[PDB]
């Protein structure tokens, strides 16, 4: 029963059991009924914690691997790979949900959901790109950019520049350029213009959107400061 | 040091 | 995979904050039947404390929600609490097997510190079982916890200094067992106070690392006494 | 608040 699964997802969150949380929301999505804004948030929060823990772990191991006896380096590499394979499975799960249900069921004028989900698609291809090498890397980098690009065009044409979802897209897209494409001028240009287009009308946002957008703007600023130094 | 990305949730 | 690689893996897991991995590695290390060094013993203890501790934290959240809480809703809450319960029990069972089948077993007559350390740990994981157990199952794990603590306590009193952090640490968890599990606040407070009091006089004789560990435990003893006598 | 128990590690 659908509501039990969502209830479970909420319980898992409170218990900070994010693997459970994501598995519940995965099952909910596969019912092919649309997610409400709260359900969409549960999905997004769950998988971000699941993949986020692995990204964090992967970076620790990767760094150790770099700063370090065949059998010692062999264990480090294998452990890194173990973490990589998990990260890849999680991303594949999310990307399959997005392609087969979430993006698919957005109607022509559900712009916010389209931008939300295409962004998400951009994000999890970006997480794959973080650990990928070679031709597999080219593919996930290309897929990431395409999802970001399509979400960007929708957001520019059909959403206010102050909208948290549009701002959050610009934030992550600019991060893609900086970290994945190593294109610091492109990254800064996207970040700055997004910031600039929103900052004048910030006060026109409602209470909850103003909170969300302010935070994202601060991160845009923080990234610009960091990147231009 | 690394770039900050978007929070997973909305209000 | 050789022993040192398993231990190396446990250290890597720890740095990656992957405590389920960290524990499975030290489980494997233990099962090779060679003794754990003090640092490997620390790896084992930290690993499983995090693994079981996550379950304990989760169980409390769900239990609390369950109590503040529709048949379908409440049944899912219960089922989910039980899910967490069965994980917690599986983890404790693993540790307790490690203790009974290798770690306590391979302590020789005069390896007192290790005996106290492992018997304390046995008391701990039976205590975590007791935290969620009900009925006849509960009585069994409470009695097993008490037995382990009681034996570690006697060894510690006869063969260790009152200032030793392992001894102090045992008295701490043993008094917590009395307070939280047996609801015996008088026994709890007496044990905590005497343990604290016995360690004062020669505290400055401790090695600098031991001093650090013991003063921390003594602060926890005191914090507990204050909380229990409020 | 609950009772505090022993740290899992030694120095
Ligand atoms: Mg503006
Ligand atoms: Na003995």
């Amino acid at each position: 029963d659908r509501e039990q699964l969502v209830q479970k997802a909420r319980l898992a969150e409170q218990a900070e059991r994010y693997d459970d949380m994501a598995a519940a929301m995965k099952n909910v999505t596969e019912l092919n009924e649309p997610l409400s804004n709260e359900e969409r948030n549960l999905l997004s929060v769950a998988y971000k914690n699941v993949v986020g823990a692995r990204r964090s772990s992967w970076r620790v191991i990767s760094s150790i691997e770099q700063k370090t006896n065949e059998k010692k380096i062999e264990m480090v590499r294998a452990y890194r790979e173990k973490i990589e394979k998990e990260l890849e499975a999680v991303c594949q799960d999310v990307l399959s949900l997005l392609d087969n249900y979430l993006i698919k069921n957005c109607s022509e004028t559900q712009y916010e959901s389209k931008v939300f989900y295409l962004k998400m698609k951009g994000d999890y291809y970006r997480y794959l790109a973080e650990v990928a090498t070679g031709e597999k890397r080219a593919t996930v980098v290309e897929s990431s950019e395409k999802a970001y690009s399509e979400a960007h065009e929708i957001s520019k044409e059909h959403m206010q520049p102050t909208h948290p979802i549009r701002l959050g897209l610009a934030l992550n897209y600019s991060v893609f350029y900086y970290e994945i494409q190593n294109a610091p001028e492109q990254a800064c240009h996207l970040a700055k213009t997004a910031f600039d287009d929103a900052i004048a009308e910030l006060d026109t946002l409602n209470e909850d959107s103003y909170k969300d957008s302010t935070l994202i703007m601060q991160l845009l600023r923080d990234n610009l400061t960091l990147w231009t130094s | 040091v690394t770039s900050s990305s978007c929070p997973a949730d909305l209000t």
